[PDB]
RNA sequence: UAGCUAGUAGGUGGGGUAACGGCUCACCUAGGCGACGAUCCCUAGCUGGUCUGAGAGGAUGACCAGCCACACUGGAACUGA
RNA sequence: CCCGCAGAAGAAGCACCGGCUAACUCCGUGCCAGCAGCCGCGGUAAUACGGAGGGUGCAAGCGUUAAUCGGAAUUACUGGGCGUAAAGCGCACGCAGGCGGUUUGUUAAGUCAGAUGUGAAAUCCCCGGGCUCAACCUGGGAACUGCAUCUGAUACUGGCAA
């Protein structure tokens, strides 16, 4: 299913910081960014009226790491779901269960978060769940078993995060490395560039 | 001859009981006049294992509608004083 | 009070029955107009006391030849 | 393999019975420019 | 128009028929193939173009193209027959399954080798 | 041939707002009125005046905002070869509740939304936009 | 602030004397993103002399549109030469999706969710036309409460 | 595919069925259905549904459930509530 | 289902890359071999053939074929047309049908409002619940646009009387 290919250069087909090898290190500018995806790289696209639309779908799959039957099933979810569709879909985006752990602050990446949470290393509201895509309830709670607690790579992920955002749907204690997941998040918070007007249309053609 | 019986409906290896009236001569997912009730057999320590509209048992047994030996032991478990 | 229906006689020459038109206003399904359509019906009745192109009250009951399964309650409006 | 010509049945020539057949039609070309060379969309875009 | 005149003749619905007559709603049909050869295509074209007679499982006697570069049948060689049609001969409606039953797969294909019926190489 | 008299009284309002007319005057009759009382009373149509003794002939003096007609559009629904009864629920709004649709109810004719306060509908007639 | 853009680009022939001479009309909309468009066609012997030339001729061609905020007043139809344009207010319907040469006037209009259809002909040219004689025909509650009724509380509801 | 119909359409009476009834038989009346499509021909199990579509509709009716039908082919009855 | 063991260890393909339609260059071949859904490519500098490098798409699947609806307002009730594009009978009279000026009365058939009976369950939709999650299973509700009945309302349509 998942991608596991280089996946800094699908940051440069966006020119876009998707934060997907960024991890341990600062500020990269480590893969000539904003220049070069191929061979065919230095030539810039016309980019017609379907790619401005399909390269940003793309974009919000490629962040939260989503393939597109599933990504689809998060859109006809969102949907008939009450109220707007583009709000509707960030909002069960960023409520899976390896975001949540990459918002709390463990895992430097969201696909380190993803093998965090599928190697049975992270203990949902009291019990251990494998399932990435684990729809995180407003007021659950959400932590580490000790069988995967401080080892080596949770420690460091976690004060990693203290330079970053520290969004504010959620509050984690990060030394008792349980954190809770306050309310579902609001567009006005979560980042604000990624432009999910043009997301709803792509469905629709 | 009209029975009380239950119907096995839900999924593969997690069955779901409609305790259901219908004439015997039926199929167990087959014709039944109404559903009277449902059970749950592996349901969890939570709110509802079973519903069972008595009131409807009631008026057709008065009928004279027999009951199978699970439905007659689940009235043997929504006792009056249990 | 039982269930009748009004009619009029397409003909009466058939000895102690009578066949009757009961014109039904119905609404066609897609298109909205409503169409007048007719119900032919062989009715029961006693020898000749009503005739041919006249108004009718028909009520149901049970069968009584291969067809002929209604029977006339009275006459009103008789053919001038 | 084979080839399905025209003529049903060739009696003598083997040769020159293909030549009035589309095997062997006038493959004229396109000019460009040319007196006949109007494009209204070329190859590519 | 005119509702009226809609309710003695409705609005008769415009009936399609079917671009290949591969006997009522198939996807493949096997064939017995009489009669291998090649034609001239229509106008603008020139080339040379495969293709094969094929008596048909049911009854049905059509003419089908066989893509891709060099082929292996024989006058009889029973093969697989796909819809359609190569809009370049006239009559053909139909393809063959390259990598079915007789009709062996194209020789040293790389790319786009589900089609024309090759297999993935080991080296 | 005179068929829908009422279709008429709409197509002189029509004609009557594009040709800049003060005033449209046509053959009276009690349905006549009752149309034009709902028109005067949403604000379509200033001061109509049903003046005739024997042969009553209402006139309807049009009304004109800028210099430019107040009726942009005015439809007959049920026409006399399809008549179009709705049900409460059932019935239309014009422009998104900003227009009117005129309807016939069985307590008189009224707009449409006066005939969801009463809560019963009727045959429509009009799309007043 | 401006927001101008394209839609569609053309080339035309003359067919004089010795040969063809081609020229390439573009067609623009420009639109300040709140209430505001504007067309202009233009065209040119060169295909970037067409398009400033079609820019400018959008920025004084321009019509004012009063929204609902996000959207439109009410499903107002916008029939122009081929195009029978239909296009509803959509109460946050979620997108501008419209069609082709339809979406980009609406998109640079200030409305963001619409619905929309174009029947008919298609032509960039006359559905550009079309649906800038919509938001034209189209009228607020703010306005129509100074004909019939008398009163915006009334008149809504 | 323009007229089909002789137990055919109705009546009276006997018989028959668990039960009304041309269901059946004798006798009498000559009707009955039909352009709102009888008759004949082609196709087809029917419904809840399913797929699609913004809707109205269009296509379809596998699984699941309701009804009918048939059990090598044609026909007949027996037993039995 | 839980615990323990070892070892990054046993586990990534298929289509596409001229326009539509996201994604490009080199080599081979020269209206040949071939491609193709449409328009069309190939005649020696082919982003369209074939291979290569690169890229895009989907991903335990990916394509082709078939069938269905959609786009198609391209049978248009919603929702089209007919001077010249497809299309006004050559022109009339006229039955059946369709439609019908104006006022009062009555009728309440059509219509509208309410009630009751029914419209099997599942299905679909809403709010929840149960499987680690989803699919799935399930509780409650809404729906099932209908048909019948009764009670009214009387504007409009129809009947009937003037």
């Amino acid at each position: 299913a998942r991608y596991l290919g280089p996946k800094l250069k699908l940051s440069r087909r966006e020119g876009t910081d998707l934060f997907l090898k960024s991890g341990v290190r600062a500020i990269d500018t480590k893969c000539k960014i904003e220049q070069a995806p191929g061979q065919h790289g230095a030539r810039k696209p016309r980019l017609s009226d379907y790619g401005v639309q399909l390269r940003e779908k793309q974009k919000v799959r490629r962040i939260y790491g989503v393939l597109e039957r599933q990504f689809r099933n998060y859109y006809k979810e969102a949907a008939r779901l009450k109220g707007n569709t583009g709000e509707n879909l960030l909002a069960l985006l960023e409520g899976r269960l390896d975001n949540v752990v990459y918002r709390m602050g463990f895992g430097a990446t969201r696909a380190e978060a993803r093998q965090l949470v599928s190697h049975k290393a992270i203990m949902v509201n009291g019990r251990v769940v494998n399932i990435a895509s684990y729809q995180v309830s407003p007021n659950d709670v959400v932590s580490i078993r000790e069988k995967a607690k401080k080892q080596s790579r949770v420690k460091a992920a976690l004060e990693l995060a203290e330079q970053r955002e520290k969004p504010t749907w959620l509050e984690v204690d990060a030394g008792k490395m349980e954190g809770t997941f306050k309310r579902k998040p609001e567009r006005s918070d979560l980042s604000a560039d990624i432009n999910e007007h043009l997301i709803v249309e792509l469905y629709s053609k | 001859m009209v029975t009380i019986r239950l119907a096995r409906h839900g999924a593969k290896k997690r069955p779901f009981y409609q305790v259901v009236v219908a004439d015997s001569r039926n199929a167990r997912n087959g014709r039944f006049i109404e559903r009277v009730g449902f059970f749950n057999p592996i349901a969890s320590e939570k709110e509802e294992g079973t519903r069972l509209d008595l009131d409807r048992i009631a008026h057709w047994v008065g009928q004279g509608a027999t009951i199978s030996d699970r439905v007659a032991a689940l009235i043997k478990e929504v006792n009056k004083a249990a | 009070k039982i269930r009748t229906l009004q009619g009029r006689v397409v003909s009466d020459k058939m000895e102690k029955s009578i066949v009757v038109a009961i014109e039904r206003f119905v609404k066609h399904p897609i298109y909205g107009k409503f169409i007048k359509r007719t119900t032919k019906l062989h009715v029961h009745d006693e020898n000749n006391e009503c005739g041919i192109g006249d108004v009718v009250e028909i009520r149901e009951c049970r069968p009584l030849s291969k067809t002929k399964s209604w029977t006339l309650v009275r006459v009103v409006e008789k053919a001038v | 393999s084979r080839y399905q010509h025209t003529k049903g049945q060739i009696k003598d020539n083997a040769i020159e019975a293909l030549l009035h057949d589309p095997l062997f039609r006038q493959r004229v070309e396109k000019n460009k420019k040319g007196k006949g060379s109007y494009m209204r969309k070329g190859k590519h875009g | 128009a005119t509702v009226n005149q809609l309710v003695r003749k409705p609005r008769a619905r415009k009936v399609a028929k079917s671009n290949v007559p591969a006997l009522e709603a198939c996807p493949q049909k096997r064939g017995v193939c009489t009669r291998v050869y090649t034609t001239t295509p229509k106008k603008p074209n020139s080339a040379l173009r495969k293709v094969c007679r094929v008596r048909l499982t049911n009854g049905f006697e059509v003419t089908s193209y066989i893509g891709g570069e060099g082929h292996n049948l024989q006058e009889h060689s029973v093969i697989l027959i796909r819809g359609g049609r190569v809009k370049d001969l006239p009559g053909v409606r139909y393809h063959t399954v390259r990598g079915a039953l007789d009709c062996s797969g194209v020789k040293d294909r790389k790319q786009a080798r589900s089609k024309y019926g090759v297999k993935r190489p080991k080296a | 041939s005179m068929q829908d008299p009422i279709a008429d009284m709409l197509t002189r309002i029509r004609n009557g707002q594009a040709a800049n007319k003060a005033a449209v005057t046509m053959p009276s009759s009690k349905l006549k009125v009752a149309i034009a009382n709902v028109l005067k009373e949403e604000g379509f149509i200033e001061d109509f005046k049903v003046e005739g003794d024997t042969k009553p002939e209402l006139e309807l003096t049009l009304k004109y905002f800028q210099g430019k007609a107040v009726v942009e559009s005015i439809q007959r629904v049920s026409r006399p070869g399809l008549r179009i009864y709705k049900r409460k629920d059932e019935l239309p709004k014009v422009m998104a509740g900003l227009g009117i649709a005129v309807v016939s109810t069985s307590k008189g004719v009224m707009t449409d939304r006066a005939a969801r306060q009463a809560g019963l509908g009727g045959e429509i007639i009009c799309y007043v936009a | 602030e401006l927001q101008e853009k394209l839609i569609a680009v053309n080339r035309v022939s003359k067919t004089v004397k010795g040969g063809r001479i081609f020229s390439f009309t573009a067609l623009t909309v420009v639109g300040d993103g709140n209430g505001r468009v504007g067309f202009g066609y233009g065209k040119a012997r060169e295909v970037p002399a067409a398009i400033q030339k079609a820019m400018e001729k959008a920025r004084r061609n321009m019509i004012n549109v009063a929204l609902n905020n996000g959207t439109l007043q009410h499903p107002v139809k916008g029939v122009h030469t081929g195009s029978r344009v239909f296009m509803q207010p959509a109460s946050e319907g979620t997108g501008i999706i419209a069609g082709g040469a339809m979406r980009a006037v609406l998109e640079v209009a200030g409305v963001h969710n619409v619905l929309a259809k174009a029947y008919g002909s298609t032509n960039p040219i006359n559905v550009v036309r079309a649906t800038i004689d919509g938001l034209e025909n189209m009228n607020s509650p703010e306005m129509v409460a100074a004909k019939r009724g008398k009163s915006v509380e009334e008149i809504l509801g």
